């Protein structure tokens, strides 16, 4: 009924889109699926792992934040310091009050 | 017709009813209920505005 934003991973590039999608209730990528509709902006780009994200979602903008680390721990979030580099500033102008992720799943359950 | 004003530099793409009072509206512009959007007059008879 509004628009939304779709950020999907697909282990080669990177998908950016604002169409106008009729979701899941729970959505995920079978090892996908996004709907289209009356869209505007579209983008195209390229445990011992510890990837960290921040967003922003300012004056019509979506800022994006990023920083990756090798981490060598059990199960918490490490002690030190390290900041975060800026990432994109997508201009996609909409309203955002809500979020979720999505993950890879195998029983393809498109509900 | 809306609700509440617009931040900067966004957009609002949403063609649904929007009702001016208790009842409910359902797709039917009935009870004291309008469209969001009408459209323009443009004639060359007009003048300037
Ligand atoms: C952005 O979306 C939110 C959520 O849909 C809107 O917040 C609603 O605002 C109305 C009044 O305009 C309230 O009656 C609702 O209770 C609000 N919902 C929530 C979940 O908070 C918000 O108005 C939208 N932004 C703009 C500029 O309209
Ligand atoms: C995502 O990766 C798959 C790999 O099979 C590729 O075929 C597909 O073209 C990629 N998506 C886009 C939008 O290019
Ligand atoms: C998107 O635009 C097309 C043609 O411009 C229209 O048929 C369709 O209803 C629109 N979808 C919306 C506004 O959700």
């Amino acid at each position: 009924k509004t628009q939304s934003l779709l950020i999907v991973n697909n282990a080669t590039n990177v998908v950016i889109k604002v169409c106008e999608f009729q979701f899941c209730n729970d959505p995920f990528l079978g090892v996908v699926y996004s709907s289209a509709n009356n869209c505007t902006f579209e983008y195209v780009s390229q445990f011992k792992n510890l990837r960290e994200f921040v967003f922003k979602n300012i004056d019509g903008y979506f800022k994006i934040y990023s920083k990756h680390t090798p981490i060598n721990l059990v199960r918490d979030l490490p002690q030190g310091f390290s900041a975060l580099e800026p990432l994109v500033d997508l201009p996609i102008g909409i309203n955002i009050t809500r979020f979720q992720t999505l993950l890879a799943l195998h029983r393809s359950y498109l509900t | 017709f809306r609700k509440s004003n617009l931040k900067p530099f966004e957009r609002d793409i949403s063609t649904e009813i929007y009702q001016a009072g208790s009842t409910p509206c359902n797709g039917v512009e009935g009870f004291n209920c309008y469209f969001p959007l009408q459209s323009y007059g443009f004639q060359p008879t007009n003048g300037v505005g």
